[PDB]
RNA sequence: GUAUGAGUAGCGAAAGAAGGGUGAGAAUCCCUUCCACCGAAUAUCUAAGGUUUCCUGAGGAAGGCUCGUCCGCUCAGGGUUAGUCGGGACCUAAGCCGAGGCCGAUAGGCGUAGGCGAUGGACAACAGGUAGAGAUUCCUGUACCAGUGCUAAUUGUUUAACCGAUGGGGUGACACAGAAGGAUAGGGAAUCGCACGAAUGGAAAUGUGCGUCCAAGCAGUGAGUGUGAGAAGUAGGCAAAUCCGCUUCUUGCGAAGCAUGAGCUGUGAUGGGGAAGCGGAAGUUCCUGAUUUCACGCUGUCAAGAAAAGCCUCUAGGAAGAGUAGUACUGCCCGUACCGCAAACCGACACAGGUAGAUGAGGAGAGAAUCCUAAGGUGAGCGAGAGAACUCUCGUUAAGGAACUCGGCAAAAUGACCCCGUAACUUCGGGAGAAGGGGUGCUCUAUUAGGGUGCAAGCCCGAGAGAGCCGCAGUGAAUAGGCCCAGGCGACUGUUUAGCAAAAACACAGGUCUCUGCAAAACCGUAAGGUGACGUAUAGGGGCUGACGCCUGCCCGGU
């Protein structure tokens, strides 16, 4: 659920959060840890590249498998835990093995239930499997590009995907963004869908909190001068005395298209968005 | 080398006040080890060395008109014999 | 107030010291320099 | 090089006085007494930085904003001692270098294995003495860590004592805020000890002054805080594992056991420190009580909080010697002087500026505020004497009370604690300490009524009431909001032109448009290689607007 602010404060008016109603631990697993330096947009170089990123709460890396490779060996599922470093929270699975591994947390994903890998897997939510064993018109997420990659389309909180149909070597797929793509039929992917569906609800409240998830402030282009930005100078405020708006690098910035003309992709490609 | 290890004794106010304590100080080159100092005084005066201290001093600044420089820099060692042991006369 | 010049021993070092000229050859074209000029202090 | 201004400006925040001494010479050097200043510092440690400025004996040309017999100045001799302190021989972060390698007119750029690199992790010593200059370093007592030989017993020999990874696993190993406890440091009263017992009206004791202890190690204990155990079996841990992880059974409990733990007690101590006169007295009981420690222990929150070594264990392996007790011996390199809120560092100066951290007492007090003091430290490197204008920093003013001025600029006024009382409007939180009124000292009832502590003795805290007393005045000094009405702008906290502008400018949470299917778009670079991102359309880049409420109309001819 979102729980919202009494206006006790100036800052705390609009505020909403996250209540955590999901999570049942608090303490990640030690042995799947690894450090993580932040970079601040800064290059080999050390010069900033990508503007307005830096200095927020520190964290460190949860090693998650995309691949799903574990197959026929049963796996518990025995936390939902928060991730700091995704949108989405993540669930830690105990094999009969006993090895463990922490993957994406689903919509409906249960502590004490188990899921499987594999061909023999069945539909059922939290299942990976190879999308030629899947039935067209169910929902799926954690798409690889490539056989044996690991997941790297539709991953964030809330987002899904269909399987449309097949033409032999691929099969068709909606993705999240409403765009139709072919898929090779070797390649995984888990059913279900992303499970912190509420997380776009969030209203963020201060300016302080943007810095905590280590947000620098951005400055509009009017407000510059014009050896900093196309759109600065002028005496009082002006109005965009250009024939477009520009980027801080000149290159129009409002409806011009700036996917590869000669693409190699061109041809997977059905609907475009 | 032991003769290169030590090179000549320390006479002043305090070196000569710690003579009765069977504490004797030296001037040593400045490469030398407490160990190789031990050694070299035992291989030199026939004495049982108990222990040895060290210290290095810095060369300090003079002038005498127009030009400046200088002392050497010096490393020190004062060494203590036993009990049952023979005394270097100095 | 505080002034420009702030020392530090190992700053020196690193910034101005032998073992920095010696590593660049922009460095070494420094040393070279000071050397034909004829400096007693070069570093 | 030398004049003029000119014996003029200045002599860089501050309390001194007298008596002795030295000397050719004294406001200025030394000694004594009295007075004054700081005291969450102007006291004590210690990093950085400086580099002999440190001590002793001589000196007075120059330096010292005056003088100088003096000096951080000149000359000559001295002075810094470590198995345990800080660093290396141990570990790694950011970052840097980088065999082969990839890229590139040359030069070179990037990068893997590997290696450097603390501001962090690990790691064994305490208490006294030291009169020119060093002290956890020297010396005196009592220790600990790692090793070595020599003795004396014990035990083992390839179904193999014992050792054991450069490999596996565990630990190491980590944020922020809040509250309540235990203990100790600190502070204070009695008691006890030594001395005095008094100048001017009084006091031989309800008088005054000073003091009323001691480590590490070793042995015991301990407020407590975490806490489930046993047995079988193994698609995993690059091989193996008796170790870990996982599963199933029996067993389950504020009762134990186990791991941790501040402190306390005995020894250390026939020692040390210590007044009164070489000598060396007393060292008890009670109250108060942490900003330290138990301890990131507990509880809560979201923004979700280093690594490696080390240590422990497991096998793979190595193996005929091994440990045990006692003794004696072994333990390297670098720093160590002195200044360090400052006359020794950064500011050209013996410069009203700047400079990380630890400690930082009493009364009154919530307090590290404020005023006066303790321990400790200072009297500031030009003076004396007159008491004009004018300038500066201060204190009071009759009657009036903004008439001043661009403008109440500046100044004056309010200010602590307790009680009563409190408006429009509102996003229901606020506005609010709104506004406006009243009270405040001392004595007796009174070692109170009642509390805390204690076995008691006792010690500490302590209202409401009555009766009185005195001043012009009772938070009697210092420190401690002025308030109200209405309008423009920007929602708000925040940021900005170092050195003329602090804002109505920037940012902001929210809104909307647009681009981007992942070798993403965008950005740096010739490229390689990177950021984006160890992310994946609830995500990332760009433009405009700027909380919130009600809304955002017509035009696609031109660009
Ligand atoms: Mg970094
Ligand atoms: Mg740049
Ligand atoms: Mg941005
Ligand atoms: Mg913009
Ligand atoms: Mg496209
Ligand atoms: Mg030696
Ligand atoms: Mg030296
Ligand atoms: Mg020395
Ligand atoms: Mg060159
Ligand atoms: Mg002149
Ligand atoms: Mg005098
Ligand atoms: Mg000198
Ligand atoms: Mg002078
Ligand atoms: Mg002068
Ligand atoms: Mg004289
Ligand atoms: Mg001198
Ligand atoms: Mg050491
Ligand atoms: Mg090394
Ligand atoms: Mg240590
Ligand atoms: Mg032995
Ligand atoms: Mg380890
Ligand atoms: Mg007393
Ligand atoms: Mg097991
Ligand atoms: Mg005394
Ligand atoms: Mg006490
Ligand atoms: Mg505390
Ligand atoms: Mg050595
Ligand atoms: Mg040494
Ligand atoms: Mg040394
Ligand atoms: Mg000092
Ligand atoms: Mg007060
Ligand atoms: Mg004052
Ligand atoms: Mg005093
Ligand atoms: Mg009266
Ligand atoms: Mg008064
Ligand atoms: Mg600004
Ligand atoms: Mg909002
Ligand atoms: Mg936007
Ligand atoms: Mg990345
Ligand atoms: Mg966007
Ligand atoms: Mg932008
Ligand atoms: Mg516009
Ligand atoms: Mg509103």
């Amino acid at each position: 659920a979102i729980k919202k602010y009494k206006p006790t404060t100036n800052g705390r008016r609009h505020m909403t959060s996250s209540d955590f109603a999901e999570i049942t631990t608090s303490t990640p697993e030690k042995s799947l840890l690894r450090p993580l330096k932040k970079k601040a947009g800064r290059n080999n170089q050390g010069k900033l590249t990508v503007r307005h990123h830096g200095g927020g709460h520190k964290r460190q890396y949860r090693v998650i498998d995309f691949k799903r490779n574990k197959d026929g060996i049963p796996g518990r599922v025995a936390t939902i835990e928060y991730d700091p470093n995704r949108s989405a929270n993540i669930a830690l699975i105990n094999y009969a093995d006993g090895e463990k591994r922490y993957i994406i947390a689903a919509k409906g994903l249960e502590v004490g239930q188990t899921i499987y890998s594999g061909a023999e897997a069945d539909i059922k939510v939290g299942n990976a499997l190879e999308l030629k064993d899947i039935p067209v018109g169910t929902v799926i997420h954690n798409i690889e590009m490539k056989p044996g990659k690991g997941g790297q389309l539709v991953r964030s909180a809330g987002t899904s995907a269909q399987v449309l149909g097949k033409e032999g070597k691929y099969v068709l797929i909606r993705l999240n963004s409403g765009e139709v793509r072919m898929i090779l039929a070797t390649c995984r992917a888990t059913i279900g869908q992303v499970g912190n569906e509420q997380h776009e609800l969030i209203n963020i409240g201060k300016a302080g909190r943007s810095r905590w998830m280590g947000k620098r402030p951005t400055v509009r282009g009017s407000v510059m001068n014009p050896n900093d930005h196309p759109h600065g100078g002028g005496e009082g405020k002006a109005p965009i005395g250009r024939k477009s708006p520009m980027s801080p690098w000149g290159k129009p910035t409002l409806g011009y298209k700036t996917r590869k003309k000669n693409n190699n992709s061109d041809k997977f490609i059905v609907r475009r968005r | 080398d032991a003769r290169d290890i030590i090179k000549r004794p320390v006479v002043t106010e305090e070196s000569t006040s710690i003579l009765d304590d069977k504490k004797y100080t030296f001037e040593v080159d400045t490469r030398a080890t407490k160990t190789q100092v031990k050694y070299a005084i035992e291989e030199i005066f026939d004495v049982k060395v108990a222990k040895v201290n060290v210290m290095n001093y810095k060369g300090k600044l003079k002038r005498m008109g127009r030009y400046a420089g200088y002392t050497n820099k010096r490393r020190k060692a004062i060494v203590t014999v036993t009990a049952d042991s023979k005394e270097i006369q100095f | 107030m505080k002034r420009t010049y702030q020392p530090s021993k190992r700053k020196r070092k690193k910034v101005h010291g032998f073992r920095t000229r010696m590593s660049t050859k922009n460095g070494r074209r420094v040393l070279a320099s000071r050397r034909r000029k004829g400096r007693k202090v070069l570093s």
